[PDB]
This record gives structure tokens, C-alpha cells and sequence, in this order.
């Protein structure tokens, strides 16, 4: 906790914005997401992913997967509920160093899944108009995915330059970013299942000011 | 603008943290 | 020639790959006209917004980030846009019966483009997915010395149903090709510098005669 | 569904060409 977050999530963060973290949990741990992740999308509970200003009852062609939305507490979600944990627990003890964030909230874990066939989700922003959303938080559960072969890459479009980070959906992997216009990003085409979970937490003040 | 036309919705809930 | 280039050339690539960079189209000095056209164009303040196909904001930036200005090739002071249109007619109209089931008889204007650096572009997008008439994109770049390591501005093409893409730098006196429907989702990632190009689109006869009747 | 909020407008004007 203290140690990866003080000595290496916070100094990323502030100085790029963007802090990947492999290995997060452990092959088994990890594993056991991906199970009760395939149990969600096996029941069929899946949904279509949504914008903010939502205008069409279909909308694939800007964001294709299908998702579900998890507290953590569910029966049957047991590790879910632990990679919560971990992450909060990360979040925590980052308050008053992740730049002059003050973090008090957090969504839901959305469950995500691209169903291969060239689905994706076009270049944008998580937070345009200061929802309160200031870290996106993405777990990745896809083993041996070839970004070659299967695409599906996150293209981050780091705001004032030019240059871009790559990031492959992997296995285990731990993904922070800011969520406002500093990171535009996209995902692109993918040609397997790809599956992912996301938890993005809110600044207190800005939360408040939305609302 | 239509930035919010491309942005994932957040839901309707948020979860407590931290304090 | 343009119609040795056209049979031997562009109609192979465009069947076999639904996709052709010609490099070098008109030339050094027909393309630095050109560039002088549209920069004067820029410079009278002729260039609005780019529009989307079912607009539901007033500003759409975030969508595509580019300012347009619709050309004939008429306009006295476009002489040298108005020639660059010709000759693409002319190779695309030597085209017809070459390219699969499609019966070129119609383009549209055309679309001058400005992405003014500060990291605009234009999302992942198909210029043809309802079935409008357009089966033929066509774009001439005007960007001398483009670094796309320190400007961006590379349009990436993702060619249905394989994971590979087409990265298109927008090289001054480039000629790209590609078919404008669901097989060619493409986007223009951000730019950081001024990035000109002019866009026609050519229509299908059947095609558009249906989509007349559609709409 | 979506495709059309992202594709660019053609313009008003188709002309003809070709035959
Ligand atoms: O799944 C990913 O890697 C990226 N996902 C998103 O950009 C999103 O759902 O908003
Ligand atoms: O300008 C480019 O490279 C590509 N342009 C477009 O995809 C467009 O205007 O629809
Ligand atoms: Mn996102
Ligand atoms: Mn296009």
C-alpha cells in the first residue's frame, strides 16, 4: 500500500498522468476475477455501454462493448470485492499527493467486455465538463493477448504533445490516468474478447461543485 | 460542446471513501 | 499519365486493398499553388466548422476539430484547386467498369480542411456507413516537411476485420484513395501543427440513386 | 444507431461526372 503508492503511483501520476502496475494481484487472484467476470458475461446480464449524452438506442460504432456494474458486495463476487479493496486502500493512502486531489468517492466497478469483431471505443475524454471524476482506475484480465494479432491496444493521446502511450490490455495489469482533457484516449479495434474493469474516483471539491 | 457524446457514463451512484 | 496510373496503379490497389497513396501527384510547383490557394482561402476568413452528418451539438470540436470551406473549383482566385479537381475526375471517371461493381457519376465539392494544430483531430469514424451514394474517399495533402514525430496529424486507417492499420502521413503532394464505407473506419489523431488537405467524394450511380429514394 | 454523429457531411451539392 504506503510503499507502491507513495514510492511509485504518485511520482508517475504527477509527473505523467499515466501509472501502469503489473502483476497486481497474482496469477491466482487474477485468475479468480477473470472466472467471476466470465460467470457475469455468461449469464447474459451484459448491457451496452452508455454515454454521457446518450442520443441513439445503439451507439457500437462510438463505444462497442458490452458492460455490467458491480459494488463488490454481489454473492459470487467475492474477488471483485477484493481488487475494490486493494485499489481503495492504494487511493487512500495516496490522498493530499495525487497532484491536490482530494479523493472521497468512487463509481461502481464497471464490468467490461469488447466481443472481439472489431468493437472499440473511439477517441475521448472520461471527464469533459468536470463531473468529479479526476483518476480512472482500469484492471486488465486478458492472458497472452497479442495486440497483432487481437488489436484491442489503448492509445492514450497525452493533451500538448504529440507523442502517445501504448497500452496492451494484459493480464493483471493496473492502469491509472487522469480522467479529465489532459488524457484523451481510444480503444482500438479488437479481435478477441476483451475484458476489463474499471473504477473511477472523485475529487471532493469538484464533486461537490458539480452537483 | 459534444465531448459529452463521446464520454462513458459514470452511473448515478458514488461510493464513499476515504473520509 | 494519368490513365497509365490509373489501370496500373490505383485500380489494383484500390481492389486488392480498398486503399492508394500516390505519391508526388502534381508536382513541387502545381502543389506549393495549391497550398497558396488555400492559405489564402485560410486567410480571408472563409473556413467553418466541420460538419457531421446528424449534428446534435452546435460545437463539435471534440467530434472533428477541423475548419472547412466547400470549393467548387470555379471560384476566380481557385484556378489551381479547380485543376487539381480535374485531374482527379479525370483519373477517377477512367476508373469506371475497374473498380468492382461501382459506377462513378458523381462527386461532391470540394472540402478544403484545416486542423489549426492544439491537438485537433477527427475521431474514428466511416464516411459511408447509411449507405449515402459515396464509395470513393479522395484527399490531397498540402503539408510540406510534415514531422508527424513532433506534429501528429497521421491519419490512421483500420481496415475491417484485421487487426493491421494504414498509417497515412499528410505529406505535401500526397493522393490518397480509399472506399468511403463501414471498410475503412479511419481517424486523424491530434495534430500540433496546421494540417491542410482537400477532400472529394465520389458518388455510385445505383448507390446514390437508392439513397435519393431513402432519403 | 451512432455511426452518422460521426461520419462528415457531404455538403448539399452532388455533381455530376463521368456519364
Ligand atoms: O478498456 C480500456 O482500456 C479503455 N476503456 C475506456 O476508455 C472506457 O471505458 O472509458
Ligand atoms: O483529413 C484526413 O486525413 C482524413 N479526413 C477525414 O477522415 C474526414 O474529413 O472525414
Ligand atoms: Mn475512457
Ligand atoms: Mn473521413
Amino acid at each position: 500500500a504506503l510503499k507502491l503508492a507513495l514510492e511509485y503511483i504518485v511520482p508517475a501520476m504527477n509527473k505523467h498522468g499515466i501509472c501502469v502496475v503489473d502483476d497486481f494481484l497474482g496469477k491466482e487472484t487474477g485468475q479468480q476475477i477473470g472466472d467471476e467476470v466470465r460467470a457475469l458475461h455468461d449469464t447474459g446480464k451484459f448491457t451496452d455501454g452508455q454515454l454521457v449524452s446518450q442520443k441513439s438506442d445503439s451507439s457500437k460504432d462510438i463505444r462497442g462493448d458490452k458492460i455490467t456494474w458491480i459494488e463488490g458486495k454481489e454473492p459470487g463476487c467475492e474477488t471483485i470485492g477484493l481488487l475494490m479493496s486493494s485499489m481503495d486502500d492504494l487511493i487512500c493512502h495516496c490522498n493530499g499527493k495525487l497532484g491536490s486531489y482530494k479523493i472521497n468517492g468512487r463509481t461502481k466497478a464497471m464490468v467490461a467486455c469488447y466481443p472481439g469483431n472489431g468493437t472499440g471505443y473511439v477517441r475521448h475524454v472520461d471527464n469533459c465538463n468536470g463531473d468529479g471524476r479526476c483518476v480512472t482506475c482500469i484492471y486488465y484480465l486478458n492472458k497472452d493477448w497479442d495486440a497483432k494479432v487481437s488489436g484491442g491496444i489503448l492509445r492514450i493521446f497525452p493533451e500538448g504533445k504529440a507523442q502517445f502511450a501504448d497500452i496492451e490490455p494484459k493480464f493483471d495489469r493496473l492502469l491509472f490516468f487522469w480522467s479529465d482533457r489532459r488524457n484523451p484516449h481510444e480503444v482500438q479495434p479488437a479481435y478477441a474478447t476483451r475484458y476489463a474493469i474499471t473504477v473511477w474516483y472523485f475529487d471532493a471539491d469538484e464533486t461537490a461543485a458539480a452537483k | 460542446d459534444a465531448c459529452t457524446l463521446l464520454a462513458p457514463a459514470a452511473g448515478d451512484t458514488i461510493i464513499s471513501l476515504c473520509f
